[PDB]
């Protein structure tokens, strides 16, 4: 749920 | 499980992270099931002997296989059998719906197909290449993987992207229920590493609408 | 150059949103 904004990968779940 | 909503997940992820980096990948799109039956479509598209040599825009090579290695085939997503590659590619639309014009400055109003392609190991892959580099009209390239358990350090099949004004390159591994969205242009040449196993892929290409309309045109002289 | 390598696309029948 949590987006290290200096990164491209997002897990939906 | 607990997936994030469509439209936050575009807000709130797909949009800043393109608009940061050009490159957006969401794991764990669709969940296991739903993913499972995309495979399973896929594999008997496969079976069908359906595929087709992957085509370059301009064939200026000896072989085409020298330049890509994968085996293809266009769905438009209503073909019988093919229901779950249409539920694929209307979550996709949603998604760049969702997204209303704020992807850079790009006005995307329609899209290509959905191309399946299976490299089928052999060491087969994709030379270092850019999706768009003359204008034909695709701003977004999105692909959805389908290769569960995939091991890079033993069948390797990585997307390598390299995007302009990176210091690092962008290793995407072809991940089972794995969706990736980047710049079709020019700031994203990219390859696909020989692959040594069978590995499957669905992309979708958005169309910009005015780039698109001015590729579309029809010399009625000889020009 | 870089035309050559590009994937070839359909030019006609684009899907429309
Ligand atoms: O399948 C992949 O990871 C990417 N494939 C391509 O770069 C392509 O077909 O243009
Ligand atoms: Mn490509």
């Amino acid at each position: 749920x949590v987006w290290l904004t200096d990164t491209w990968v997002l897990s939906r779940t | 499980t607990k997936p994030l909503p469509a439209l936050k997940l575009a807000l709130e992820y797909i949009v800043p992270c393109m608009n940061k980096h050009g490159i957006c990948v969401v794991d764990d799109f669709l969940g296991k099931e739903t993913g499972q039956q995309i495979g399973d479509e896929v594999r008997a598209l496969h079976d069908t002997g359906k595929f087709t040599d992957g085509q370059l825009v301009s064939q200026k090579s000896d072989s085409s296989k020298d330049i890509r290695g994968d085996k293809i085939t266009w769905i438009e997503g209503k073909e019988p059998g093919c229901e779950t590659i249409g539920l694929l590619m209307s979550s996709m639309d949603d998604l760049i719906r969702h997204c209303n014009g704020k992807l850079g400055s790009y006005k995307i109003n329609g899209r290509t197909k959905a191309m399946v392609a299976c490299y089928p190991g052999n060491g087969t892959g994709y030379v270092r290449h850019v999706d768009n580099p003359n204008g034909d009209g695709r701003c977004v390239t999105c692909i959805y993987y389908l290769n569960k358990d995939w091991d890079a350090k033993v069948s390797g099949g990585i997307l390598r992207i390299f995007p302009e004004g990176k210091a690092q390159f962008a290793d995407i591994e072809p991940k089972f229920d794995r969706l990736l969205f980047f710049w079709s242009d020019r700031r994203n040449p990219h390859e696909v590493q020989p692959a040594y196993a069978t590995r499957y892929a669905i992309t979708v290409w958005y169309f910009d609408a005015d780039e698109r309309a001015r590729a579309k045109v029809k010399y009625l002289t000889g020009e | 150059d870089l035309e050559m390598l590009a994937p070839y696309i359909p030019m006609d029948d684009d899907f429309q949103l």
